[PDB]
């Protein structure tokens, strides 16, 4: 139960803004599943989640993914990745991470092998720069596109997925509602933390 | 011949006898310069503007082995392994700042530095010839089992040269201990060289003492079992040896390098090594055994076969080495080229299996810098600085084929995002002008869509081509174009 | 030969040195200096001392076939037990020429007054 996924990618595009968003959207979201971030035992408790933030090909010709957050007790490594994510990312502003979200799908896969005995799987991804790229994975067997990623995240599994970007709105939300299963990308609002994004 | 440095106040250190040296980087910034001044510090130097040489004090003794992994600045600091791997990441790439990422191999002396991240890219250069393949078949990647994935993680696990069992206590980017203890055959003695990346996610190691006996402690090991534990295997692969001792005349060979390459199927660098020089080569060609002669009338087994061997004249080896199984007739670039500097002056660089002779233009340890044949001058002459020789790829002349090979390697460097140093290999920029013209033409026509992620980089590449000369115009023009485009795009 | 092998196991080098110090001869010092020592030389035996002409090459084969082994005094299989080991491995499990007859052939080769065979 309560199988959530936390993703952010705008580190290269916009770092400080995330720090602001953390003060209003990221931190309250975690409190929905914990009595308060302190330092506790970690195991297969259902309510665990991951923390995935990477960069683009601009100044990283030797690294795309280094995620590691199986349980983290939802407090310690969560707060760590929040406050110690990154400060890099240059090049230009055309695309930061699309191939990342595909890997995110792969993460859900391991839940099928780990969360045996449903769980109403949920996921959330953040990215300031509007992404677009030809490559798909370059890391694993699975391959596709942004369209393939979203149809997998919606149809293949009923994972509720939203994108709480900065107050600005790019040309992304439009295509991300072409899924017959309700995407529910609504939680991009200055109002307080939604119950389940 | 060209590109030589020197050290004014320091010299060969006549007080100390000697010390073994080593360095190797398949990525940018490929100077490490293990040496002894007049223990000692470790140096780092870039390929361009090598005037600003840098060094940093070490925290161990004899600095035996080091070999980086990726473009991320790192080093190993072996020989009792004090001050283990880390990044630099402080303000620039001129300060070591070895962090708390230390693996305490208590009073040991390993000579292993390996465990890279991902697969080797595939290059069908001869077949594709990059006509209109658009990087599809010209540059691919064969599916390869990632070592202990979870997302491909990586650690500095090595093999105990001094010790005889294993390395443990791995803490990659997780600060977790994970301490255990394994037996590892309860017996062994090794002076081997590592060959890690094999078919499965395992590691290979085999050598003990030299030509005297014929032992090879083949250790097929598995590390990926469960989190917070280790189950290092003790699978003894089929043994082998250097058949050099077949000569009833003499047997004084005593090899001391026997290094391998990342392709664990098609090499065996055993070699007779004061007062000797005789290279050897064996393979791993699986084949059944002749089960017969038992009467009137599992076949799967492995018995090694010979590949190449002859009598030569050389003392020091440097490094072993695209893919095989290609009829490289029209190909004359150093495809899988294995060369090594000769003690007696000039360097007879010649590919494998022929070793006959090449152009020479009559009247300790090294490694191959890159496809462009420019070696490093760490030959057996004492504490001497680096050297470079002619990178001529083959005997005859072929401007068309030349520029073809140049654009091939340029596109390869582009897709792999590595550094480029084929500068010394190319003729004056007129041919390079035609080359970049053809390059941008093919880029515009047959991108087909990777342009939107590959543009910026190649523009900088253009700079390099316009760097050397009269044609300094395109240099400044492209710099201003790039900076303006970048600033406006990020401001949008 | 048993006493020589025991002296080798005890001290080794000195005995083979006293035996191969001077003199213009060449006894079977190979099977007496390549049996057991701090040196494997494992594949070396299939490599160098495997010069086995067709002469008496099937002698050990016919012996293991129809031992029922000490008929006539002959000691050549010591330096030529390579064919014996090849037949043994090919019949035991490599090709399966003999499931249990391999044990019978081994017992036949383990006949009395034969101890060098065990050494080989």
């Amino acid at each position: 139960v309560a199988d959530v996924v936390f993703v952010i990618e705008g580190t290269a595009n916009l770092g400080p803004y995330f720090e602001e968003l953390r003060k209003h959207y990221l931190l309250p979201a975690i409190e929905y599943f914990n009595g308060g971030p302190p330092d506790f035992g970690g195991d297969y408790g259902g309510t665990q989640y991951s923390l995935v933030v990477f960069n683009t090909v601009d100044c990283a010709p030797e690294s795309y993914v280094q995620c590691h957050a199986p349980t983290s007790s939802a407090y310690e490594f969560v707060t760590w990745l929040d406050g110690i994510k990154f400060m890099g990312g240059g090049g230009e502003s055309c695309s930061l991470i699309a191939e990342g979200l595909s890997t995110a799908l792969q993460l859900f896969d391991d839940f099928k092998k780990m969360r045996e005995q449903q769980t109403h799987r949920v996921c959330l991804l953040i990215c300031n720069s509007p992404p677009y790229l030809l490559p798909a994975v370059e890391s694993t067997t699975y391959s596709g596109c942004t369209t393939e990623s979203l149809v997998q995240k919606i149809g293949e599994r009923g994972i509720h997925f939203s994108i709480v970007s900065p107050r600005k709105l790019p040309a992304l939300r439009l295509l991300f509602e072409k899924a017959a299963p309700p995407a529910l990308l609504e939680p991009l609002q200055q109002p307080a933390d939604v119950s389940q994004d | 011949l060209a590109y030589v440095c020197e050290w004014e106040k320091w010299a060969k250190s006549t007080y100390c006898p000697s010390l073994p040296l080593a360095c190797a980087w398949s990525c940018r910034n490929l100077i490490a310069f293990t040496t002894d001044l007049r223990t000692h510090m470790i140096h780092i130097l870039d390929t361009e503007h090598p005037w600003e040489v840098h060094s940093v004090s070490s925290g161990h003794s004899e600095a035996i082995t080091c070999l980086e992994w990726d473009q991320s600045g790192s080093r190993l600091l072996s020989a009792d392994a004090d001050g283990q791997i880390k990044c630099w990441s402080m303000a620039d790439h001129l300060a070591n700042s070895w962090e708390s990422s230390v693996g305490s191999q208590v009073e040991g002396d390993p000579i292993v530095a390996l465990s890279w991240l991902h697969n080797g890219v595939k290059l069908a250069l001869h077949v594709e010839k990059s006509g209109a393949s658009s990087f599809g078949e010209k540059f691919s990647r064969v599916k390869f089992s990632p070592s202990l994935t979870l997302k491909p993680m990586e650690g500095w696990i090595a093999v105990t040269v001094s010790g005889l069992v294993t390395v443990s206590l791995l803490k990659p980017s997780g600060q977790v201990l994970t301490s255990t203890e394994s037996l590892c055959r309860l017996r062994g003695r090794v002076a081997l060289a590592d060959i890690a990346f094999t078919g499965g996610g395992n590691i290979v190691v085999a050598a003990a003492d030299g030509s005297s006996a014929s032992p090879v402690k083949f250790y097929k090991v598995c590390v990926s079992v469960v989190s917070e534990k280790c189950r290092i295997d003790t699978e003894i692969l089929p043994s082998l040896f250097m058949r050099c001792t077949t000569d009833p005349n003499r047997k004084d060979r005593f090899p001391a390098i026997t290094h391998l390459k990342f392709l664990a199927r098609d090499m065996s660098e055993q070699v007779l090594l004061a007062t000797s020089s005789l290279v050897e080569c064996w393979s791993l060609r699986k084949e059944g055994l002749p089960v017969n002669n038992i009467f009137q009338q599992q076949p799967m087994i492995l018995k090694w076969r010979i590949l190449s061997a002859t009598n030569d004249l050389d003392r020091v080896s440097a490094v072993a080495l695209t893919d095989l199984k290609v009829a490289s007739d029209t190909q004359f670039y150093p495809g899988l080229g294995l060369a090594l500097a000769f003690q007696d002056g000039s360097v007879h660089m010649v590919h494998r299996l022929s070793l006959q002779t090449m152009a020479v233009f009559y009247s300790k340890a090294m490694q191959l810098s890159w496809t462009s044949l420019a070696l490093v001058g760490i030959d057996n002459h004492g504490k001497l600085s680096m050297l470079r020789i002619s990178p001529s790829l083959g005997h005859p002349l072929e401007p068309k084929l030349a520029l073809q090979h140049l654009l091939f390697l340029l596109e390869y460097c582009m897709v792999t995002g590595y550094d480029w140093w084929d500068i010394l290999l190319h003729v004056q920029p007129g041919m390079v002008q035609s080359l970049v013209e053809r390059l941008h033409e093919e880029y515009t026509r047959q991108k087909p869509a990777l342009q939107q992620v590959l543009s910026t980089r190649i523009l900088a590449m253009k700079a390099s081509l316009c760097k050397l000369s009269r044609v300094c115009d395109y240099h400044t023009k492209l710099f201003l174009m790039a900076i303006t485009s970048t600033l406006k795009s990020l401001l949008r | 030969f048993l006493m020589l092998c025991h002296v080798a196991q005890t001290y080794g080098s000195e005995v083979i040195l006293s035996e191969s110090s001077s003199g213009e001869e060449v006894p079977f010092f190979e099977t007496w200096m390549q049996t057991c020592m701090p040196e494997e030389g494992k594949i070396l035996n299939p490599d160098h001392p495997c010069f086995r002409p067709d002469s008496t090459k099937v002698e050990s084969l016919v012996a293991l076939l129809n031992n029922s082994k000490l008929v006539q005094m002959k000691w050549h299989e010591a330096c030529l037990s390579i064919s014996a080991a090849i037949l043994e491995i090919l019949n035991a499990w490599e090709n399966g020429v003999l499931a249990f007859e391999s044990i019978q052939k081994i017992t036949d080769n383990i006949k009395g007054k034969v101890c060098s065979l065990a050494v080989c």
